[PDB]
């Protein structure tokens, strides 16, 4: 187990363990699980309406001090009814860690904004909305960031295909750059790459 | 070991020419159809049947990590010759 | 290759070509294969 | 199905709103047909703004519509400043296309799709 | 019918449309806008250029990869035409000039390379032929343009008897002869006309409508032989269409006739210059003949085409030529003209 | 003829003095901008052979699009190139301007900068280098060398 | 350092512009330069260290204004300290193998795959399907010269990630533009996207 | 009460930007993918 | 697995086989595991595979120059975990992770076999079985196997009407369709009539029945002839496989009537073959003694 | 084996260090010279 | 010409990064982090090679993190050069630029 | 582990004020910034005559790509579409069949050159050497679709650069 195996690092995660349990029983309200990952990386899965309350106390307790907002992520998963889980990611530099915060919503439902927390968030939520559809309510400027500005529909949803249902070209008729349903020079070769022998065993999950 | 279509057009070693009414033999209006004339086939056809003293032989297309991986070949029929799968060579046993 | 010379070939180009792109020696593309669905071919005679 | 609103408890406030954003469009069509110095008329736009209104009327879900006035306040918020260009407002004017036969019998023709 | 020819697709850039078109002076006004319209279907277009290829340039991104095929060719030579037609299903007649040069007069653009074309259309097998003339073009009329264009009209048609030909009246575009032509003389003067410009009647057709008619006329199998006549909807004198122009864009206009015969000496001091010259007597008699109407000839309303008029487009041509303190005036912001 | 012997001695003369002194912009993109700035380094150094950037499109000969070109930038794209005064040229540099490239398939890719502005010389590459981008430029001089445009103009 | 760290017009450009204070950077997620330049003592090298940067010798340049001026100190001395680690990592280079030797997640090499089976399979396996990777959510950060420069890999448990995200420092750093050019003309503007040293393509993604 | 009482069917049709043309016409199909005969597992 | 190879040596190399022009047959890769022989033994009933020689020289196969020609003859190219015995014709076209799997049914027979057609770039590459308990257990037909490329084969591409001289000319749909409802509505009652084929679904059949019922025609006929007399048509029990397919399973007597159900039915004649070697399945035919 | 190793006695030392050669005049020097620039010119 | 307000629209050379990735297995998912700071490639791929080894549960051999620290400072130098040479481009020292690129 | 920098506090005796009031107001810097200029306008430019010498490189180079041939005259290339499996922009387009030999060849080979990133994943993928990314990168084009290589020219590539080609192989075959 020595040349090719990563080294494990049980102190990190017995630390993390202790911090977790620290946190779970510091808010009831809103964290639902705390999980250490095996390769020591802390998750604290919590409920949308605690965005605010939770995010403050990492910002702030003597504790925790998780100063900067380093990433915030969406990950849309199609076969859950809250399709959307938000992630936050959180670097604590006086205590050298870091923690994922993670939580929910659908598309309706709103995620209230932490840019009262961290206003590093002021573009990545704002992403969210361009990228996901996951409306934050009370944002300061909440518009589009990254994609064209006539562009309809949340790119990276899964329902949303690869290639869009837009192209451009230049038109000499109307002297513009006019966008056209696609019409792909190749179709985009789709390779079905899953093979169908159980690959990890510790990641069974149980049958009907 | 090229040859020319009824349409002018030289045929590849696939077997592809335009025929008479297709247009798309426009594109090569004043151009040219730029074809490889060492077909495989007729090169590999040249090669002389390789006698060996064994009856399971092995192949590895020369230059060791430099051609095809090392397969093994067998070598009963006197009917057939004993063709390696990659690079077209192919043996028979002398007895 | 006055010194060394490359390992020479039975089908090595001993007149190299330069960019011929613009000139009529150019390359232009084209589908390799062969047609996929063989068409029915009607009958020379009448139904009569 | 008790869940969190957006802006709107029922539709009253949410047909409040779709109505002042498109109070918002009748005021703003002349100042983009002005100064995208486009060869439409101010006629024109507000036609395409009716029919862009009535392409979603038929939503009875109130967060939904909800979403489509945050969606069309942000049409509306990249309209009136310049950050939008020339192209970006004629995209909604499907000039370019081909148009596309809507009976039977011409859809049979020109392909498979039903 | 081969099977590359079948169309597919949704009638997109990289859709196949079926159609094999060589489209004679594709560099121009119509060839231009021909070339935009065919290559937004699918279709494999033979360009063949007589100028220089730079000038052909912005004929690229108006198709998929490959379906504009870029050629040479020389009108008196039937040899470059056959080269460009045999593989083609469909030629397109785009050639004129509104001037003589000194190698080429009305009658080798007008009656010999049309004629010649056609001749090698019909030896070659292709299934339309289309040629574009004019709808004043006629053998008793004042200007040789119109007379040799009759002459190769009356050729094209007795030599390749399927060929549609099409007559529009006055094109007015982007990059025309017609409303640019009545917006440049505030450089010259004061736009004079032959008396007045009140006894000439015109109807200017719009340039997407003339090449959606001539699409339309490519896949509708109803187009073989017949002779469209492709107008406007509205009719207008010359002079109040001129005064139009004039305040669509927001010039001062102060009209004064010159005569019918000192009216011509001016039009020979334009036409000693060997670039394009700037107007000659035979854009004169041509402006100052009126559009006959042709009640018998079928339309741009028969072939499902909706004619747009002038008042929704002379924005679109004539916003160039206006200064500042008028630039970004509206569309509504002018009076419409007078309709006979 | 004797004009035919002038007009070829002048398109001989303004191809050159076009060619010689070709003007490109400073219009990086992607990944592309870095080795188009390698070949204006000191080592494979544009400017030797008389090429020389300005950034105004008004007063540029070409103009190399060095790097992707997303569905938010083809009209920017389009417009720079209008505002170049004729003769104008484009340099297609690296996969994502020639045919889209990596993100061929991606949603917000023009997939292929011909599409938007017509293209002189592609010079394929992901990126290519200084010198092959070099090497695209001398084919843009050897392309700029073969224009007939006064012989054209007088065998009309 | 001679042409511009004594150069009164360089200094004139960038000593008032563009100042960060310190709890404002932690709060914008600055990293890197854009901390150091305020004065913070933050490098992921030295704090959450990586491959062998705990046997490597070096120094981290900290700020003490949070200028454009400062912030150009810091990254002249990060291209001494790197010529530090190279002279490091040249006298310091073991002997070993470059991949590693599970080939169930390296590639084998040629003439071994030439003559082997199983390394065929695994060859055949790797460059077509590629290797599984178990389920599981990670966040890698490393300090990029920029900053920190992190993916957020998400695993379902096959042969292609489910998500991907890019933490990148050019997204926070032009984010914080929009304080850091408070009170300032246009030709400030231009040495504040200089000093946030600003590479559209990690923006854009 | 801060709760809205929805009785509505779940409809994010206009919201999600695709087309009618790709909504109505389209005819989705959710199976168990059927297992490959080459292999076993 | 391992991976890498402590063999150090020289592997065997076995002699190619030729059993048809159906299964190619290279035993260089084959691993010994008699699943060809058990197929052939127990579900095809050959028992003309079998095992030579005796150690690591153990050669699977059929010892002399023999086609092995069974009605399901083509499904060892299914069940043989190696390419010893791959597909003839589909060989070297394709590779499996490009293929698009569309699972759609088979018409060859009336068995009804659910297979996957499996595609690459828009043209069908190959047909497998899919795992249906009750008709096709995992098997299907050397027919339904190896009739995709007669599919795209001589094919009616476009509208053919006759000309003056009665050829056949190509032309539009609209002239084609025109010619045909020109001559529709100049036929009333039982003027005008249809047949319909072997290959045709439901869907098309009550279209035409639709578009003769606005003649007011009820001459629609098929092929195969079915008497009407009696119940006829009317009721379902007097034309189906009315216990099931699976129902072999649950039997223990089945009369065959002037019937050749190998060929017919191929799989129907597997059922009644495991129902046979399992439930012990008692046969009588009335008809000639075919195999 | 035969793989890119570094010399057995490693390299020479790296210098990496800010070397300002502090060159030019002093102040008092360079004042000197420019009064007596200006005393001559006056003269 | 003072500046009271900046707002930076971003995304005019975003190309989905991110969902292409998506499609692609892990050893194609590496050049897309050649070309995110495309003047800091190996730095990214060391960054994406950590996240997947973090994933897998194992390590690279002795000399591979070696020559990765050896190019990833390599590739500080080739990012710390852009960075300045272009900050004083920015600001007008146009020569510093062309001094320090032959390196 | 850290340094500080800019926190040098200056001289404040009247010598290192005087040198610097001197340095303010007779420009001392300036003319350091003049002399390292003019020290490097007497060096020889690092400017190579291109195209008639050529930039450095090394037999890792991935350029035009090429389809190579065993030492007999039949093609490397044996249809095991890997190259295609592994080609991160999807650029390779293969269809095989098998010919008049009975041997697996392709008979379409495509690989669009304006997707390929020239990253080298189909001549480390190919278990024959068969697609080789060559030496060439001097192949600019004028036409987007010259740029769109089928088997064709991939065979006329490495029949053209095959002395160059398998000298590199050659050279390189041991690091692989
Ligand atoms: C005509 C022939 C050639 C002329 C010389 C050509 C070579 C020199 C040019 C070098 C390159 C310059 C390029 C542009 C530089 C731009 C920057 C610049 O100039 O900044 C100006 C700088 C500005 O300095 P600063 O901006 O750093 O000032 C510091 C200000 N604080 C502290 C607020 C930051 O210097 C000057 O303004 C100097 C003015 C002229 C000095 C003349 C001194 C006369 C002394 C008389 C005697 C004094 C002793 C006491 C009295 C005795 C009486 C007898
Ligand atoms: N106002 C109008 O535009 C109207 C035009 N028409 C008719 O439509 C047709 C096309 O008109 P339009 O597009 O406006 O004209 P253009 O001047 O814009 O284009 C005509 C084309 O013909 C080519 N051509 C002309 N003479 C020759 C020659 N001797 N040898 C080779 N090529 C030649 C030109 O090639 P090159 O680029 O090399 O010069 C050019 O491409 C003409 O028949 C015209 O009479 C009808 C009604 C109105
Ligand atoms: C210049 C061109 C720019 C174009 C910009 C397009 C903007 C598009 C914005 C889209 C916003 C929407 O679609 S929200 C509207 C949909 N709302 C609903 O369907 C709710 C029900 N709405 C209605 O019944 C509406 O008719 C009214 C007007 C609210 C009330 O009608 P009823 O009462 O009788
Ligand atoms: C003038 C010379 C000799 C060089 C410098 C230069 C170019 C050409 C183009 C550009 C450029 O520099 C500017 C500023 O720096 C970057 C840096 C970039 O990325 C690090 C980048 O990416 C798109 C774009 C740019 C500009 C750009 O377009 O030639
Ligand atoms: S072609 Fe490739 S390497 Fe070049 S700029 Fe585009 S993404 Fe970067
Ligand atoms: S099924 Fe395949 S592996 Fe098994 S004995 Fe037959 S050929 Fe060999
Ligand atoms: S794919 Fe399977 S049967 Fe074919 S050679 Fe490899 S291990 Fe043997
Ligand atoms: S070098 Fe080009 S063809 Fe080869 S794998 Fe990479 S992108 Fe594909
Ligand atoms: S080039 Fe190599 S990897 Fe690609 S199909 Fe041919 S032999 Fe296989
Ligand atoms: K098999
Ligand atoms: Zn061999």
């Amino acid at each position: 187990t020595r040349p090719t195996v990563r080294p494990r690092n049980d102190v990190a995660h017995k630390q993390l363990s202790a911090f977790g349990e620290y946190v779970a029983e510091i808010l009831p309200k809103y964290v639902q699980q705390v999980q250490v990952s095996c390769f020591s990386e802390l998750e604290i899965c919590i409920h949308p309406d605690g965005v605010i309350p939770v995010l403050t106390f990492l910002r702030d307790h003597s504790n925790a001090q998780f100063k900067s907002l380093a990433d915030l992520t969406a990950v849309d998963i199609p076969t859950r009814q809250n399709r959307f889980e938000i992630v936050y990611n959180l670097l604590s530099l006086r205590f050298n860690s870091r923690i994922r915060v993670k939580t929910y919503t659908d598309e309706l439902t709103p995620v209230e904004s932490s840019v009262s927390v961290y206003k590093a968030a002021n573009w990545y939520e704002r992403e969210i909305w361009d990228m996901f559809g996951v409306f934050f309510a009370n944002h300061p400027d909440l518009r589009r960031i990254l994609t064209d500005y006539g562009f309809e529909g949340h790119p990276f949803r899964k329902d949303f295909p690869l290639s869009g249902y837009v192209e451009l070209r230049y038109d000499d008729e109307v002297k513009r750059v006019v966008a056209e349903p696609v019409e792909l020079a190749q179709e985009f070769r789709k390779f079905d790459l899953n093979s169908p022998w159980e690959a990890f065993p510790a990641y069974r999950q149980p049958p009907e | 070991g090229v040859r020319t279509s009824p349409t002018g057009e030289k045929v590849t070693h696939t077997g592809q020419v335009y025929d008479d009414e297709d247009y798309r033999r426009v594109r090569f209006v004043g151009r040219q159809k730029e074809v490889n004339e060492n077909f495989a086939i007729d090169l590999i056809a040249e090669q002389p049947v390789s006698q060996v003293g064994s009856r399971v032989i092995s192949c590895d297309g020369g230059g060791g990590a430099l051609g095809h991986p090392r397969v093994y070949i067998n070598l009963d029929k006197e009917t057939k010759t004993g063709t390696c799968g990659y690079c077209g060579l192919q043996f028979r046993q002398q007895h | 290759p006055t010194v060394k010379p490359p390992t020479a070939r039975k089908f090595i180009w001993t007149n190299h070509k330069f960019n011929l792109s613009g000139t009529p020696q150019q390359y232009v593309p084209y589908s390799t294969t062969r047609k996929k669905i063989q068409e029915w071919v009607p009958p020379s005679t009448p139904y009569k | 199905t008790s869940v969190k609103p957006i802006f709107s408890r029922d539709m009253n406030e949410a047909k409040r709103r779709v109505r002042e954003l498109y109070r918002a469009w009748y005021r703003e069509v002349p100042n983009t047909v002005h100064l995208f110095q486009l060869d439409i008329s101010v006629k024109q736009g507000r036609d395409k703004v009716r029919e862009m209104f009535k392409k979603n009327a038929h939503v009875t879900d109130p967060r939904v519509v909800d979403l489509l006035v945050i969606k069309g306040k942000m049409e509306l918020e990249e309209t009136i400043n310049v950050w939008k260009q020339r192209t970006h407002v004629m995209r909604f004017f499907h000039e370019t296309e081909a148009p596309r036969p809507k009976d039977f019998l011409s859809k049979f023709y020109v392909g498979h799709d039903p | 019918l081969h099977h590359a020819v079948i169309p597919h697709g949704k009638g997109g850039r990289s859709s196949v449309s079926g159609i094999v078109a060589t489209v004679f002076g594709a560099t121009g006004f119509l060839g231009r806008y021909l070339v935009n319209h065919l290559g937004r279907m699918g279709s494999q277009v033979i360009v063949p250029y007589r100028c220089e290829p730079y000038d052909t340039m912005h004929l690229r991104p108006m198709g998929d990869l490959g379906q504009i095929i870029f050629m040479d060719w020389n009108g008196r030579d039937k040899d470059s035409i056959r080269r460009a037609v045999e593989h083609s299903n469909v030629v397109i007649n785009l050639v004129g000039r509104e001037w003589e040069t000194k190698n080429f007069d009305f009658e080798d653009v007008f009656v010999k390379i049309p004629q010649a074309i056609a001749q090698v259309s019909k030896e070659a097998g292709v299934e339309k032929f289309i040629h574009i003339s004019h709808l004043n073009a006629d053998i008793k009329s004042s200007s040789k343009y119109l007379r040799n264009k009759a002459v190769g009209e009356k050729e094209v048609r007795e030599t390749f008897p399927e060929a549609t030909i099409i007559k529009p009246a006055d094109i007015f575009g982007r990059e025309d002869r017609f409303l640019n032509y009545f917006a440049n003389i505030r450089w010259f003067g004061g736009v004079p006309l032959i008396s007045l410009g009140k006894k000439t009647v015109k109807q200017p057709v719009y340039i997407v409508d003339v090449t959606k008619g001539i699409i339309n006329a490519i896949k509708d199998p109803d187009a073989r032989g017949k002779t469209f006549a492709f107008v406007g909807p509205n009719r207008y004198l010359l002079f109040d269409l001129v005064q139009y122009v004039f305040a669509v864009a927001h010039r001062p206009f102060l009209p004064y006739p010159m005569p019918h015969f000192a009216y011509r000496w001016i039009g020979r001091l334009f036409e000693i210059s060997p670039f394009e010259p700037w107007t000659t007597r035979d854009k004169v008699e041509r402006i100052h003949t009126t559009d006959r109407t042709l009640p018998h000839l079928p339309g741009l309303e028969d072939l499902g085409v909706q004619a747009t008029p002038l008042e929704l487009k002379a924005i679109e041509v004539l916003r160039r030529h206006r200064t500042y303190r008028w630039l970004s005036s509206e569309i509504e912001d002018v009076q419409p003209a007078k309709t006979v | 003829s004797r004009g035919e012997y002038v007009v070829a001695k002048l398109d001989d003369l303004i191809n050159w003095a076009r060619r010689s002194s070709l003007w490109p912009m400073t219009f990086g993109l992607a990944c592309c901008a870095v080795e188009m700035m390698h070949m204006a380094a000191p080592r494979y150094d544009m400017d030797r052979f008389g090429v020389v950037f300005r950034a105004s499109p008004r007063q540029s000969d070409v103009m190399i699009v060095a790097g992707t070109l997303t569905n938010k930038m083809a009209p920017a794209l389009r417009k720079v190139y209008d505002q170049m005064p004729e003769p104008r040229y484009v340099v297609s540099m690296g996969s994502c301007a020639n045919g889209g490239g990596y993100y061929h398939y991606s949603y917000s890719v023009v997939r292929g900068c011909d599409r938007i502005v017509p293209v002189d010389i592609y010079v394929p590459g992901c990126p290519p280098t200084a010198e092959a981008l070099l090497y695209g430029i001398l084919q843009l001089q050897k392309k700029i060398k073969r224009e007939k445009r006064l012989r054209i103009w007088y065998r009309r | 350092e001679e042409m511009l760290t004594n150069n009164r017009i360089w200094r004139n450009r960038t000593v008032d512009i563009g100042v960060v204070t310190a709890e404002d950077a932690l709060n914008y997620g600055f990293s890197g330069v854009m901390l150091r330049g305020s004065g913070i003592q933050w490098d992921l090298r030295k704090t959450q260290p990586y491959d062998v940067y705990d046997q490597v010798e070096f120094d981290v340049p900290i700020g003490s204004r949070g200028d454009c001026y400062d912030r150009y100190l810091c990254r002249v001395e990060e291209m001494r300290q790197s010529i530090r680690i190279i002279s490091q990592c040249l006298n310091k280079m073991p002997p070993g193998e470059i991949k590693v030797d599970d080939a169930k997640v390296s590639p084998p090499k040629r003439a071994e795959m030439k003559t082997s089976m199983e390394s065929l399979i695994h060859h055949f396996k790797l460059y077509t399907e590629g290797y599984q990777v178990p389920p599981g959510a990670t966040y890698t950060a490393i300090e990029a010269p920029k900053g920190e420069f992190g993916v957020y890999l998400v695993s379902d448990g096959s042969s292609r990630p489910y998500r991907c995200k890019i933490k990148a420092p050019g997204f926070a750093h032009l984010a914080g533009l929009d304080k850091m050019s408070k009170g300032h003309m246009l030709a400030d503007v231009v040495a504040i996207i200089g000093t946030q040293d600003i590479v559209f393509g990690e923006v854009d993604r | 009460t801060q709760l809205i009482t929805v009785d509505e069917k779940l409809d994010i049709t206009t919201l999600t930007g695709v087309p009618e043309e790709h909504i109505k016409t389209r005819k989705a199909r959710i199976f168990v993918p059927a297992r490959n005969n080459m292999q076993s597992g | 697995g391992s991976d890498r190879s402590r063999f150090l040596e020289g592997k065997r190399a076995v002699e190619d086989k030729n059993i048809g022009p159906l299964v190619k047959t290279i035993m260089t890769r084959c691993i010994q595991c008699t699943r060809c022989i058990r197929f052939a033994s127990e579900i095809a009933g050959v028992d003309d595979l079998g095992t030579t020689g005796r150690g690591n020289d153990m050669q699977v196969g059929t010892y002399i120059e023999k086609m092995f020609m069974s009605e399901l003859s083509g499904n060892i190219i299914d069940i043989c975990p190696v390419g010893a015995l791959t597909s003839k014709p589909y060989a070297f076209t394709a590779r499996p992770w490009e293929t698009r799997k569309t699972e759609s049914i088979d018409v060859m027979d009336a068995v009804g076999s659910n297979i996957v057609v499996s595609t690459r770039t828009g043209e069908v590459m190959r047909i497998l079985p899919r795992m249906h308990e009750d008709i096709n257990e995992e098997w299907i037909s050397d027919k339904t196997r190896f009739a995709y490329d007669g599919l795209k084969r001589q094919r009616l591409t476009e509208p053919m009407v006759r000309n003056e001289k009665g050829l056949l000319t190509h032309t539009t749909w609209e002239d084609a369709l025109s010619r045909v409802a020109g001559m529709l509505q100049s036929c009333q009652g039982n003027d005008v009539a249809a047949i319909a084929g072997g290959l045709v679904d439901a869907e098309a059949l009550i279209a035409l029945k639709d578009l003769l019922n606005r003649v007011d025609s009820d001459t629609l006929c098929t092929e195969e002839v079915f008497p009407t007399a009696g119940a006829g048509t009317d009721l379902r029990s007097n034309y189906l496989l009315n216990t099931t397919i699976a129902g072999v399973e649950e039997a223990d007597v089945v009369l065959l009537v002037g019937t050749n159900p190998r060929f017919e039915a191929p799989l129907f004649n597997a059922r009644i073959r495991k129902s046979w070697l399992h439930n012990d399945l008692k046969v009588a035919l009335i008809g000639s003694p075919v195999d | 084996v035969k793989q890119d190793m570094p010399p057995v006695g490693g390299y020479g030392p790296i210098d990496y260090k800010r070397n300002l050669p502090r060159r030019g005049l002093s102040g008092y020097s360079m004042f000197a010279v420019g009064i007596g620039a200006l005393l001559f010119g006056y003269w | 010409e003072m500046v009271r307000k900046c707002d930076p629209h971003i995304g005019l050379l975003h190309r989905g990064t991110e969902k292409l990735i998506e499609y692609k297995t892990y050893l194609q998912a590496l050049p897309y982090f050649d070309r995110l700071d495309y003047v800091s490639m190996m730095c990214n791929e060391q960054a994406y090679s950590l996240a997947v080894e973090k994933l897998l549960n194992i390590q690279p051999p002795p000399r591979a993190q070696w020559i990765r620290v050896l190019f990833g400072e390599i590739t500080r130098l080739l990012n710390h050069i852009m960075a300045v040479t272009t900050h004083a481009l920015d600001i007008g020292a146009m020569t510093p630029f062309f001094w320090m690129f032959e390196e | 582990t850290y340094k500080y920098v800019n926190l040098r506090e200056p001289s404040m005796d009247m010598k290192s004020v005087t040198d610097r009031a001197a340095q303010t107001l007779l420009w001392t810097e300036l003319i350091r910034g003049l002399g390292m200029t003019l020290s490097y306008l007497f060096r020889e430019p690092a400017t190579i005559n291109y195209p008639f010498e050529k930039g450095p490189l090394s037999p890792r180079f991935r350029g035009e790509h090429a389809l190579r041939r065993y030492p007999s005259g039949e093609e490397r290339c044996i249809a095991c579409k890997l190259c295609e499996a592994v080609c991160p922009a999807q650029a390779i387009t293969i269809e095989a069949e098998p010919r008049a030999d009975g041997s697996r060849r392709t008979t379409r080979y495509d690989i669009d050159m304006t997707k390929c990133i020239y990253c080298g994943f189909c001549q480390e993928a190919c278990p024959v050497d068969a697609i080789v990314e060559g030496p060439n990168f001097e192949f600019s084009t004028e036409t987007h679709e010259e740029l769109l290589y089928n088997k064709e020219k991939l065979l006329n590539n490495g029949d053209k650069w095959e002395a160059e080609i398998a000298a590199n192989i050659q050279a390189d075959y041991l690091y692989r």
